């Protein structure tokens, strides 16, 4: 359909959002999320969207590159576990974000973590969010 | 069994160049407190240490730490010979290098 009036018109309404050629952004609506990849802009690489700015949208959808999915689980996709999220983040920040440091210091990092709770409480969700947001 | 032949023992202080003996043990070999003493080990090894007087130790036993025993290739309770040599003099230059197996990751 007319994706323009469906998504982009509310997205750029009254907001002077800077836009760079080649990037991607996510628009949430219609009980789903849509990724839009910017193709071109008049002012070289970066520009500011204005009410008088023309927005061209005609064309076939682009093919996904090596860039990761923007709908994957993150720290914002988990709720009510702030203390446990902080504990897991402080337990896994050193071995994951700074791995080679543990070849130097010689201190053994934590290895085994057991999450327990009622079924459906979100253990797999927390694990996936931690893995994705640390690049592991 | 000459008086300069003793049995090693584990020490309380973990200094790598300190050996504790009872004063009566040192009296038989003219050893004085704070002197420099040579010790002969096994498999043609030997070390040099300094001496401290401790009354808790006994005459047959001599107290050392793990590093000295590893250098001497001996174990706890073994028999060693202790000699004295005043030729140990102040040195001008000593060249020391670390072991590759332990310095991994630190530069
Ligand atoms: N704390 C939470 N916040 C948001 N969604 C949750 C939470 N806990 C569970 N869910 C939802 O439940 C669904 C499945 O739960 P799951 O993690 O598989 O259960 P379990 O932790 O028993 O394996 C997930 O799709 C997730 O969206």
């Amino acid at each position: 359909g007319n994706l323009f009036d469906a998504y982009l018109k509310p997205y750029f309404l009254e907001a002077y959002r800077p836009v760079r050629k080649g990037d991607l952004f996510l628009v949430r609506g219609g009980m789903r999320s849509v990724e839009f990849k910017v193709i071109e802009t008049d002012p070289a690489e970066y520009c500011v969207v204005a009410p008088d700015t023309e927005i061209f949208c005609e064309g076939e959808p682009v093919k996904r590159e090596d860039e990761e999915r923007l709908d994957d689980v993150g720290y914002d996709d988990v709720g009510g576990v702030r203390k446990q999220m902080a504990q897991i983040r402080e337990l896994v920040e050193l071995p994951l974000r700074h791995p080679q440091l543990f070849k130097s210091i010689g201190v053994k990092p934590p290895k085994g973590i057991l999450l327990y709770g009622p079924p459906g409480s979100g253990k797999t969700l927390i694990a996936r969010a931690v893995a994705n947001e640390t690049g592991a | 069994k000459s008086p300069n032949r003793l049995v090693v023992d584990e020490a309380i202080n973990d200094d790598n160049s300190v050996v504790s003996l009872h004063p009566a043990t040192m009296e038989k070999l003219q050893l004085f407190r704070g002197d420099t003493i040579l010790i002969k080990g096994k498999k043609r090894k030997d070390t040099v240490c300094i001496a401290l007087a401790d009354e808790t130790c006994e005459e047959p036993k001599i107290r050392m730490n793990k590093v000295v025993r590893s250098n001497l290739r001996v174990r706890l309770g073994d028999v060693i010979s202790v000699h004295q040599c005043p030729d140990v003099k102040y040195g001008k230059r000593v060249h020391i290098l670390p072991v590759d197996d332990t310095v991994e990751g630190v530069t």
